[PDB]
C-alpha cells in the first residue's frame, strides 16, 4: 500500500493524456476521461522557476547587499521517450497534437494516488535511430498556466483525539516501564510529539514507535511531560519509584 | 518464464531433427556416449528495468554444440549451419515470449579441464517480461 | 564531543525552515517552531560572493597594475535535493512557500552544534523521477541580504539552570494567578522556554516576556508542564481552583 | 542489528509457505546430503552509500538461492521458484516495514566448480536500509 | 635544508595572514604580527595577467603580422580550501575581512624560505557539504596593487674568486687527471663556466662535479681553457703527457 | 603510532567482556580452541596527503569476528550486537588519535581454504596523522 | 556458414604454398609429435559490431599461428613466417572475395606454460565481415 509519506521507489509512475472536455484539475484521480500513454521508457517532469526581480532603491540605505523577489513564475517543459509504435492509438493522437498546435491536459501518476497535472502545447516532437536498440520516439511539450501539483490535493487534520496512557507504578531499578501516546483524531493526524522527564537527575526517559520508555534508575516521584505542536496539547504522567 | 523460453527453444530445435542429444541448461560433466550436445541455457538474467510502468529483463540465451574432442572446427561449423541456424532464423513460439532477440556472438571452447568436448556456442541477446 | 573547535565530516547536517514569527536571527540555537525537512539527499549551500567596482582614476601615478575594490556582496543560490513525499507538512510549506513570492528564513544545523540561517526565496522546483532510484524533490532558493553564518555567534554558554515554582493557590473566578520562573545557571542563558496546560479545559496558560499567568476557566486541579527550547528541560507545575 | 531481522523475516515468510526443504541462514559451504532441495539466505555488499544527509542508509544485496541435486535440467529450478518462492517475495509486509525499498537485480544459475554435486538457482535483490 | 635553487615538494606550504599596522613587503620572513591560517586542505596562487595592448599603425610598412604590447598587468586570484572550523580564532577574522569589505595583506610560505606576498579583498567565501568529507570553507580572494614575488628577495653575487687548481703531470695513457674549479666569491657565488681543451685532437676533456676530467690519449702539450659569464674570468691549464 | 589505534581499539573491547580471544593483527594460524575470536587490524594505510602543512593518513579499520565453521550467519550477528556494536559506538580513547571515522562496511567470509572459521568483518574507514 | 568458407580459403591458400607442415582448422588442444612443423587457421571474438544500419555485418580475429618444437629460438619462427605466411597473406583474392575489409593487428610469440613443448609465432588479423 503507498503511502504518500514515505519515500517511494520510482517505478510504476504512468502518464496519461486527457482526451475529454472538462476540467481535468477537478478530479485527476479519476482515469475516465484519460488515454493512456502506453510503454513510457524514460520521463522527467519540467521544473517550476521564478526569474528574479530587483526591489533596490537609490534611497535604499544598503548596496552591498543584494534585495530580490519572486518575478513571474513558469512551468518548465516536460521531456518523455516512449517506444516507437506508429500505428497505435495514443501515438497518432500525440502527433495530431503537435501538428495541429494546441494545448490540451497531460498528468503524471506517481506510485502514492499522487498525480501531477499540467496542460501545455508539444514544443518537441524526435526520433532516434540507431541499431540493436528499441527505436524511441522522444516528446517534449511546454507547460502554460499553473500545474495543480500533488501537494495541493493533500489534507491535513489536527482533530484533537490526542491521549496518554501511563503506569504510574514503582518502577524498579534494571527495568523500563512503557507508557503509549494514542494519537488519533478519529483515525488521521498529521503532528508529531515530545516527551522528556521533569527531572533528569534520578530517571530517564526515550521515544521509540510512538510510546515513551521510562527507567527509574532512582526513587521518588518522576514527572514525564509530553507536548505536540507548538503546546496544541499536553499530558503529565506521573511515576512513583522506591529504592528497590 | 525462462522455463517457458528454454522450452519454446528446445521444442524446435528437437522437433527440426532428433539426431542429437538435447540439454535443459549446462551439462556440468559429459559422458563419453552422449554428444552431439546441443545445449540451450541462459545466463545475467538481470532486471534491467530500462521500460518504466514495467519490469522487463535482458539475458544471453546460449546455443552450444558439443561435439568430441579433436574435430575440426569447421565441422562445428558444418553442425550448426544445418540444425541450429535454419531453426534459428525463425522461432515463431520463442518470438511471442519476448521484445527483441539480438545476436550477439559465436565462439569455439574447448574442454581446457581434461579434453573431452569441444563446442561451439551461438549467443543471442534477448529482453522480455516476466 | 559537539566540537565546533575541530574538523567535521558533515554527515548528520539537518535543514529547517522558519514556521513562525519573532526574530529568526536571534535565538537560531533554539528549536521552537522550526520546521524540519526530511530524507534531505543532498546540500549545496549559498556562497558570499562581492563585486568588483573599479577603482581607476586618471590622475593616479602610473597604471600598470589594476586597483579594484568591494561592492555588492549578494550571499545567494543555495540548492538542495530531498527525498519526494508529498503526504507531510514541511514539505507542503515548501511548495506554499514557492506558491507566493515569499521571502523566509531558513536553518542548516551542522554536526559540530553550530547553526547557520539563511533568508531567502524559492527560484526553482524541479523533481527527478528515474527506475530503480527513489523519486527525488530538487529545489533551489536565492537568498537576500546578509546571511547569519555561524561565525557571527560565537560565545554559546549551555546554560544548565533553572527552576519553576507555582502560586498553587486556589483560583477564584474572574481572577488569574501568577507563577514564577528562573533560567539562571550564573545568569547567562542562550535559550527559550514554552509553556503549556496538561488538560487545557479548566485552565489555561499565558508565558510570554519570562512571565507566566495561569488562567482557571474552570475549578478542579491543573497540571502546567514547561518545556524550554529544544527539548532537553522539561518540568511540571501543579494549580489550584475552586469554582465558588 | 538489522541484518538479522531481515534475513529471519525473508526465512520465516518462506517457511510460513510449503515446507519440504531445509532452511539455511546464510549460504553454507557443504551441503551433505537430505539437506537438498534447500533454500539459503544471505546478505552480500552491505556498504555505506551515504546518499543521506541525515542518517547511515546502508545499502546491500538479499540472496535467495535454491539448491537442487546432482544434474537436474534447469527447468527443475525454474519450477521450484515459481511454485514456492516467486509467490512469497512478491509481497511481505514485515519485510517492507524492516526496509525503506528494495528492488529486483538478477537471477543466476550456478554450478560447484570444484565437486560437481548441486545445481543452484539464485534471485538477488538490492535493499536500502537504515542500518 | 631547503634551497631555493633545487625544485621543491610542495608540501608544507604555509599560508599566514598580516594582522598587525606595517609594511608587510619590508620583512615578510618574519612571522612575529602574522596570523597562520591553519589546516589547509588546497591551495591556489593566482595568476598574474596582462592584456594585450595594440600597437598598429596606418603608416606602418606591415599589415601582416600582428605588433602587440603588455597592456596593464593584473595580479589574478587566490583561492584556497580549509577545513571547517567555525569557531576557531583565524576564520572568524576571515569572516570579518569579508563581511567589513577592506583588503589586507596575507603571504604564502613554500617549504625554500621563499614567501610571495599579496595584498587584496576577499571576493568569495564558499562551502560545500557533503556527507563522509571533511566539511570544507572555500575561500578567493582577489588581490589589488602588485604582489612583492619571491624573485624580488633573492640576491646574486659576482665576487670574482673564483680558481683552477691544475696537475700540469705527465699524464699517462689509462689514466684520467683531476683539475679542480674553485668557485668561491668569498663563499657564494651564482655562475657557471665552460672547460674545453685547446687540441681536441690529442686528448680529451671532461666536466663533471664541477671539476675536470682530462684524458691525454696522446702526448704533447696540451691546453685545457676555462672560461665563465661572457668571459669574466679564464684559466688555462698546461698539461703535460709523454708517450707512454 | 598504528599500535597506539589497535591498543586503544583493543582496550575497550577486552575491558567490554573478556568472553572471547583477541587478536591483534590478522590471525593466519586458527587452532580448534582459541575460537570465539576478535581480531582487529588495519589495511591500506597509505598517505593520502589531503591536508598541506602535515601528513595525514588513511586506512581501513577492522574489527572480524572468528566463530567455528556452520554456525547460523545469525550467531555471527548476535555477538557483533552485543559485545561489539555497543562498544564501538563510541570509543573515546581511539577517538582522540585520528580525526575522522566512518562505517564501511560489513561483510560474511568462510574458510574457503580449509573450513575451519567463520567470520564477520565490520569494516570502517579512518583518517589520522601519525 | 562463411566463418566455414574464410578458414577454407586461407588454409588453401596456405597449402597452395610449399607444404611440409601439418594444419589445423583451428587451435587444436595437443600436437603430436611428427605434428610439429605445424600451421592453425582459427577465429577469435567474432561479434556482432553493428556499424551499419542495413545489415549484420559481424567482425572477428584471424589467427594464422605457426607451431614449432622444442626451445627453437624465436628467429626460426620468424624464418618460417616470412617465407610461407607472409608471401600469402600479402593478397588473396577468394579472401578478400568473401570479407569486407580486412587489417592487420598483432603478432605475438608464445609457449605452453603447462608442458614446455612447443613454441608458436602467432600472426592476428581484424576481419569485417556480413554475416
Amino acid at each position: 500500500v503507498p503511502n504518500p509519506t514515505m519515500p517511494v521507489k520510482g517505478a510504476g509512475t504512468t502518464l496519461w493524456v486527457y482526451k475529454g472536455s472538462g476540467d481535468p484539475y477537478a478530479n485527476p484521480l479519476s482515469d475516465v476521461d484519460w488515454s493512456r500513454l502506453a510503454k513510457v521508457k524514460d520521463l522527467t517532469p519540467g521544473e517550476l522557476t521564478a526569474e528574479s526581480y530587483d526591489d533596490s532603491y537609490l534611497d535604499d540605505e544598503d548596496a552591498d547587499w543584494t534585495a530580490t523577489g519572486q518575478g513571474q513564475k513558469s512551468a518548465g517543459d516536460t521531456s518523455f521517450t516512449l517506444a516507437w509504435m506508429p500505428g497505435e492509438q495514443g501515438q497518432q493522437a500525440l502527433l495530431a497534437w503537435f501538428n495541429e498546435g494546441d494545448t490540451r491536459a497531460y498528468k503524471i501518476r506517481f506510485p502514492n494516488g499522487t498525480v501531477d497535472v499540467f496542460r501545455g502545447w508539444v514544443s518537441s516532437i524526435g526520433k532516434a535511430v540507431t541499431a540493436k536498440e528499441v527505436i524511441t520516439r522522444t516528446v517534449k511539450v511546454t507547460n502554460v498556466g499553473r500545474p495543480s501539483m500533488a501537494e495541493d490535493r493533500s489534507t491535513v487534520t489536527a482533530a484533537t483525539g490526542m491521549t496518554v496512557t501511563p503506569a504510574s507504578t514503582s518502577v524498579v531499578k534494571g527495568q523500563s516501564t512503557t507508557l503509549t501516546v494514542a494519537f488519533q483524531p478519529e483515525g488521521v493526524t498529521d503532528k508529531s510529539f515530545r516527551a522528556v522527564s521533569a527531572d533528569k537527575t534520578k530517571a530517564t526517559v526515550s521515544v521509540s514507535g510512538m510510546t515513551i520508555t521510562v527507567n527509574g534508575v532512582a526513587a521518588g516521584k518522576v514527572n514525564i511531560p509530553v507536548v505536540s505542536g507548538n503546546g496544541e496539547f499536553a499530558a503529565v504522567a506521573e511515576i512513583t519509584v522506591t529504592a528497590s | 518464464k525462462h522455463t517457458e523460453l528454454r522450452a519454446a527453444v528446445l521444442d524446435a530445435l528437437e522437433k527440426h531433427d532428433t539426431g542429437a542429444t538435447f540439454f535443459d541448461g549446462r551439462p556440468a560433466v559429459f559422458d563419453e556416449a552422449d554428444f552431439p550436445a546441443v545445449a540451450v541455457y541462459l545466463t545475467g538474467a538481470e532486471y534491467t528495468g530500462e521500460e518504466l510502468d514495467s519490469d522487463t529483463w535482458q539475458a544471453e540465451l546460449h546455443i552450444e554444440v558439443f561435439l568430441p574432442a579433436q574435430v575440426p572446427d569447421s565441422e562445428l561449423d558444418a553442425w550448426m549451419e544445418s540444425r541450429i541456424y535454419p531453426v534459428m532464423s525463425d522461432i515463431p513460439a520463442l518470438s511471442d515470449l519476448i521484445t527483441s532477440m539480438v545476436a550477439s556472438g559465436y565462439d569455439y571452447r574447448r574442454d581446457d579441464d581434461a579434453g573431452l568436448w569441444s563446442s561451439a556456442d551461438l549467443t543471442y541477446v534477448i529482453t522480455y517480461e516476466m
